[PDB]
């Protein structure tokens, strides 16, 4: 097999800035005149998509901020100017040698200004109290960086069991992140209290952000 | 006047793949 | 146009093989090899083998050859790809894949198909509307969501309108708790959008073959 | 005279390729 | 009457080569 190495691993980057992803082959991938390299950009859900081939051609419908040199052993992708679209993963691929093989990945990641959590709480709907459980929602939103907890309150104490966090990838325009809290209950127990809060501690303000509500008050 | 006949067939497609190399 | 359909998902029990089709159309299936590619979520990617549907001449990577079974179908133009004796090492996504004409680069890839290995049973998800505290303030700008719960397997598609509302939209990546998959989504428009303008969250589910359309209305007092 | 044919055929498969590399002498 | 079509699209990738010559005993 001929083994591809990746440097780095994972990369940040300020918009603007000149990004560089390096490929280094176990061997040679040139074959009569022609480099077998080629580039992909992935997001999450997505195949990976043909940013470069043959080491250096731009694929129909990529920017020209991406380009590609080397030769060889020793490949370069390089992102300039980088732009807030460009949160992914990257690969190189060599096609010179059965069997085709792959990079581990770089991971291209933004630095951005520090923003504060967008705070948002949700009662259980009235629909899955039927079913017997009760899961209270908090969205935290469009927040950097990436750095944040979150605390569920019931009735003024933090109490154990029954939560579920989530957290995007980069956002592709604002280049924040968000994260989701779901607090799961029986309707029972969620009946048994009154206070439901959730409170979001970021490195941006030393007071945590509170969002609350008491069941069955309009 | 009426259309010509389909054309000719495309040329090859590239070369195969470099086999694996021998075992050690 | 080039096109390779394959379904979202495919579950199987420990033990039972799996069967993945690729369905090419915008193109003359049996002049073009079909490759077909691993990736675990999280994690990069392994070429697999590939197929001529001509002549179902074969090239297969050493690592899969006594894993992998690939044929084809000329009449309906399927690629197959058959895995054998499923273990938790086996549940990935696997695309199916071409080369550009006459060149050596991957240009056109299928979505993927989520291969799950696991005992767990197909269990479609319920869907709930978040809509604002009863009561509350408003300000310029209102924040909604949709909360999957209990499905499984993965994956299930999330959009709000059909698509139509895209912007200000965030879709959490599904998280597994005791065998049963939860999702949200979260959308934010201004407070003269809503609720005088219809909004809906829906849901697709492949493995259990649901959509399910949920539209969020303001909850009432008490 | 009238408008030119429609397009022709897809293409043989390419060369078979270059065959692999003699393996390094064993220990 | 016309002239005859343009080529079609570009053939396949050819098929990949034999292995190489396993390497002699130490
Ligand atoms: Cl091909």
């Amino acid at each position: 097999d001929i083994v591809l190495t990746q440097s780095p691993a994972s990369l940040t980057v300020s918009l603007g800035q000149r990004a560089t992803i390096s490929c280094r082959a176990s061997k040679s991938v040139d074959s009569y005149g022609n480099s077998f390299m080629e580039w992909y950009q992935q997001k999450p859900g997505q195949p990976p998509k043909l940013l470069i081939y043959r080491a250096s051609n731009l694929e129909s419908g990529i920017p020209a901020r991406f380009s590609g040199s080397g030769s060889r052993t020793d490949f370069t992708l390089t992102i300039n100017p980088v732009e807030a679209d460009d949160v992914a993963t990257y690969y190189c691929q060599q096609s010179n040698e059965d069997p085709y093989t792959f990079g581990g990945g770089t991971k291209l990641e933004i630095k951005r200004a520090d923003a504060a959590p967008t705070v948002s709480i949700f009662p259980p709907s009235s629909e899955q109290l039927t079913s017997g459980g009760a899961s209270v929602v908090c969205f935290l939103n469009n927040f950097y960086p990436k750095d944040i907890n979150v605390k569920w309150k019931i009735d003024g104490s933090e109490r154990q069991n029954g939560v579920l966090n989530s957290w995007t990838d980069q956002d592709s325009k604002d280049s924040t992140y968000s994260m989701s809290s779901t607090l799961t209950l029986t309707k029972d127990e969620y009946e048994r209290h009154n206070s439901y809060t959730c409170e979001a501690t970021h490195k941006t303000s030393t007071s945590p952000i509170v969002k609350s509500f008491n069941r069955n008050e309009c | 006047g009426p259309p010509g006949p389909p054309g000719p067939p495309g040329p090859p497609g590239a070369r195969g793949l470099t086999g694996r190399p021998g075992d050690a | 146009q080039v096109q390779l359909q394959q379904p979202g998902a495919d579950l199987v029990r420990p033990g039972v093989s799996v069967k993945l089709s690729c369905k090419a159309s915008g193109y003359t299936f049996t002049s073009y090899w079909m490759n077909w590619v691993k990736q675990r979520p999280g994690q990069g990617l392994e070429w697999i083998g590939m197929i001529h549907p001509s002549d179902s001449e074969t090239r297969l990577s050493q690592k899969f050859k006594d894993k992998a079974t690939l044929t084809v179908d000329k009449s309906s133009s399927t690629a197959y790809m058959q895995l054998s004796s499923p273990t938790s090492e086996d549940s990935a996504v696997y695309y199916c894949a071409r080369l550009k004409p006459g060149g050596t680069w991957f240009a056109y890839w299928g979505q993927g198909t989520l291969v799950t290995v696991s005992a767990a049973k197909t269990t479609a998800p319920s869907v709930y509307p978040l809509a604002p505290v009863c009561g509350d303030t408003t300000g310029s700008s209102v924040t909604l969501g949709c909360l999957v719960k209990g499905y499984f397997p993965e994956p299930v598609t999330l959009t709000w309108n059909s698509g139509s509302l895209s912007s200000g939209v965030h879709t959490f990546p599904a998280v597994l708790q005791s065998d049963l998959y939860t999702l949200s989504s979260s959308v934010t428009v201004t407070s003269s959008t809503w609720p005088s303008q219809s909004i809906t969250c829906n849901v697709a589910h492949p493995a259990s073959s649901t959509k399910v359309d949920k539209k969020i209305e303001p909850r009432g007092p008490t």
